[PDB]
RNA sequence: CCGAAGGUGGGACAGAUGAUUGGGGUGAAGUCGUAACAAGGUAGCCGUAUCGGAAGGUGCGGCUGG
RNA sequence: GGAGAGUUUGAUCCUGGCUCAGGACGAACGCUGGCGGCGUGCCUAAUACAUGCAAGUCGAGCGGACAGAUGGGAGCUUGCUCCCUGAUGUUAGCGGCGGACGGGUGAGUAACACGUGGGUAACCUGCCUGUAAGACUGGGAUAACUCCGGGAAACCGGGGCUAAUACCGGAUGGUUGUUUGAACCGCAUGGUUCAAACAUAAAAGGUGGCUUCGGCUACCACUUACAGAUGGACCCGCGGCGCAUUAGCUAGUUGGUGAGGUAACGGCUCACCAAGGCGACGAUGCGUAGCCGACCUGAGAGGGUGAUCGGCCACACUGGGACUGAGACACGGCCCAGACUCCUACGGGAGGCAGCAGUAGGGAAUCUUCCGCAAUGGACGAAAGUCUGACGGAGCAACGCCGCGUGAGUGAUGAAGGUUUUCGGAUCGUAAAGCUCUGUUGUUAGGGAAGAACAAGUGCCGUUCGAAUAGGGCGGUACCUUGACGGUACCUAACCAGAAAGCCACGGCUAACUACGUGCCAGCAGCCGCGGUAAUACGUAGGUGGCAAGCGUUGUCCGGAAUUAUUGGGCGUAAAGGGCUCGCAGGCGGUUUCUUAAGUCUGAUGUGAAAGCCCCCGGCUCAACCGGGGAGGGUCAUUGGAAACUGGG
RNA sequence: AAGGAACUCGGCAAAAUGACCCCGUAACUUCGGGAGAAGGGGUGCUCUGUUAGGGUGCAAGCCCGAGAGAGCCGCAGUGAAU
């Protein structure tokens, strides 16, 4: 149901992704429940920005991220916090 | 066209089967009302057990939805216990 | 946890003639988008009188509720001032 | 039982179109007068009636915007 | 943050309209045309559509198949041919889940359709979490497969057979209903929790590994309840339209009791009664219209718009219906009726581009019958994977915005030549040529990104399960992988000013003038108005001016316009005081004081999504644009203070 | 039969409507009418019922009989007449 998923923003050749809590039903750029921060792919380095506590708040009500959003959570390290909470 | 032909086919299958279940439910409730208009006690009670059996099984399988099932059960219970 | 509060008005009874109900003129009154002066409008609501303890010309409070029939969404609270 | 469509019927609204017609406007130095503007040669106008090819005239009342 | 000008006259001042100078388009037309970035591109016929795709997937639910050969044998011509059930792959059919999302269109719709704010004690919610209880015991069919039979096909019927995570009994269940006790709480119906009994209501297995063969376990799935989450429903305040040359409109309409129906309240549906209901605060009727965030204009108030993008709605050839499913009364589902297209063996069948491309038509007028699932979503799967015209891109169009260009420094013989000339020259004018020089772009040739994070597969480590170091889940690493665009943006070297400017105007408004031809003709014009033989107004040339790959015309908005005047106008004579009164509704209300708190002001809380305008920084070579951060916008709801004023007593 | 005014001077004659109850009703108008305009629907019998409701009666019992449901027959229910 509820999924934390990337949301396309930006120009044509230069994408940008707001990490956005939406439903699978709703369109990709369309309506959404709340957002956590961002994702710049097209930077030659890194630069992800995740809210890291409200994202954690949505993970626990039951909202399973997509694969790239999941590994961005792993890069900032919220899935380890979620596994520490489940081991709590 | 777009391979919904299996959904048409199984739609007709489930239509026929669900209509059997619904009609058995209806005849059971109607048998309760017939044994309340005729002023019987024991046959009305065994008909209420039969009717609530049919209602709860029709909810178990499909589309009778415990709200309306509660409506039918509650009126049949009030009309047998009104005796 | 006290639950959410329903809308409440006070008004004035127009008619008594319907069975166990009345209609009520709320005279709340408000200003324009353009000229700014504040003009009046009368809103008559269908409200339930379960005891039928009402008269025409009665200041009365009403509570909003679930729709009681067609056009009914209101009931009595406190019949304040009676007609003379 | 409900029921879409269809059928019959009498009305309501709206657009075309119609012999003919009535007023309106605009137009090559057309015809008849000259009603108004001056005391415009009968001061003019307003309302109303009436008559007259036509502007108009006449009555009554009112007005000065004599 | 606010500019005016021409035109009523013989001359003038007011009034007064008209006309112009501006910014905008999903614009079109005309002339012209270089690239790059980003956006946009049937406004009209919701006209009709050839073709191709746009929704499938799961063999870890199931039965049957097709291959295949690990070993096992077979018959001989050395060319070959089987039969046992290895792995291994392929999937008509059952079945589950999806098809209700995503994509299109704006015809309907003037009211809960939408915006904003609430209320639900009157509600539904698959998949997703989290927790708690479970998952026992049997039964009977059916597709496929065959064997007939009927059909032109579409396909259909008959007898056989067979399995499931299909379906059905049955047990056990804290649901649901009934009945009786409590306890506490409201907003009328009422709400929450405890107990008891009665009546029923479940469930399903599959894969892997361990094995004493009983079973045991993980993962997935199944059932019941309770929460969360998400989506959905209904209801109410306010708000956003034109006509009164639409004034009366209703009868299931307006209430009641009772029943049915619904996920739910309800005339939602029906019986029986009552005579109600809406109404100049505009009912009804007619016309028009998807609504909004926003967009254009404006100093603002406003006025206009509702393209793209995003939310809600409604629609799916027209009207009606239900089915199934958690959710549809279903764009690419079904049944019916109508029109249209097609096939027919004349009995009967099939179809719905307002999905992406494209075709024909209507039109002033708007594009490719393209590549990819690499990235972001979706569906299914345990996963690998598959599907995806969503989406990423690519193509066409100056359609818009933005940025760089067509050269640059020096140059007086002011060359030739044009145009003009009182023939002294003035001008095109340092503008050409001279000299010097760059290469953005042009071209050739090399090198070549970010967009990629992953998924899955291994190895570790921590940890939960476990009868256990099996084995699997969860988290962290540690590797190996993956690009349609595309050798694209980009960087580097070589060469030549070489390939690259037009459009409109020049009387005033309004910047910019002369000459020749014409002679109220041809023609120009937005207005004043030009032109009847000395036309800076017509046509041409030179020149100048404006802009600039644009320019000009048109069509509509808004401004100018204080020209609907709230901001911000008027009525003695310019348009305008009802012929005058009596008065209903409405509006407005002398004084002192107490009180109230509806208006008013102020505080806190929530909210007015994202994008957009605005502020501040950042990244694209700058810009457009993107990105981050904030602000703004409510007569909005709840809540708290003030009491001067308006109102209330 | 089929057709239906083609007959004809002309729908002359004939046919058709023709009762009761309910619905609904135009132009125009002297506001009365038009109007029974038009155009439709239902009319049997049986059981619910000696009814709902009335009249008489002191009650019994007699008359009058709207409306509905159920159902039954027929080609046809003011089944004839007018």
């Amino acid at each position: 149901a509820v999924k934390i998923r990337l949301k396309r923003m930006g120009a044509k050749k230069s994408p940008f992704y707001r990490i956005v809590v939406a439903d699978s039903r709703s369109p990709r750029d369309g309506r959404f429940i709340e957002t956590v921060g961002t994702y710049n792919p097209v930077a030659k380095p890194a630069e992800v920005k995740i809210d890291e506590e409200l994202a954690l708040k949505w993970l626990q009500t039951g909202a399973k991220p997509s694969d790239t959003v999941r590994n961005l959570f792993s890069s900032q390290g919220i899935m380890e916090k979620f596994h520490n909470a489940k081991q709590g | 066209i777009k391979s919904a032909i299996k959904r048409t086919k199984t739609n007709n299958e489930r239509r026929v089967h669900n209509a059997t279940i619904k009609s058995a439910m209806r005849t059971a409730i109607k048998q309760v009302e017939a044994s309340v208009a005729n002023n019987e006690a024991d046959k009305a009670k065994t008909a209420l057990t039969e009717a609530a059996k049919r209602i709860d099984k029709a909810v178990k399988t499909g589309l009778v939805h415990k709200n309306t099932a509660a409506r039918y059960k509650s009126r049949l219970a009030k009309k047998v216990n009104g005796l | 946890s006290e639950r959410n509060q329903r809308k409440v008005y006070q008004g004035r009874v127009v008619s008594d003639k319907m069975d166990k109900t009345i209609t009520v003129v709320v005279e709340t009154y408000k200003k324009h988008t353009l000229y700014g002066k504040r003009v009046k409008y009368s809103k008559k609501f269908k409200a339930h009188d379960e005891n039928n303890q009402a008269k025409i010309g009665d200041i009365v409070k009403i509570m909003e509720t679930r729709p009681l029939s067609a056009t009914k969404r209101f009931r009595l609270v406190e019949v304040v001032e009676e007609a003379v």
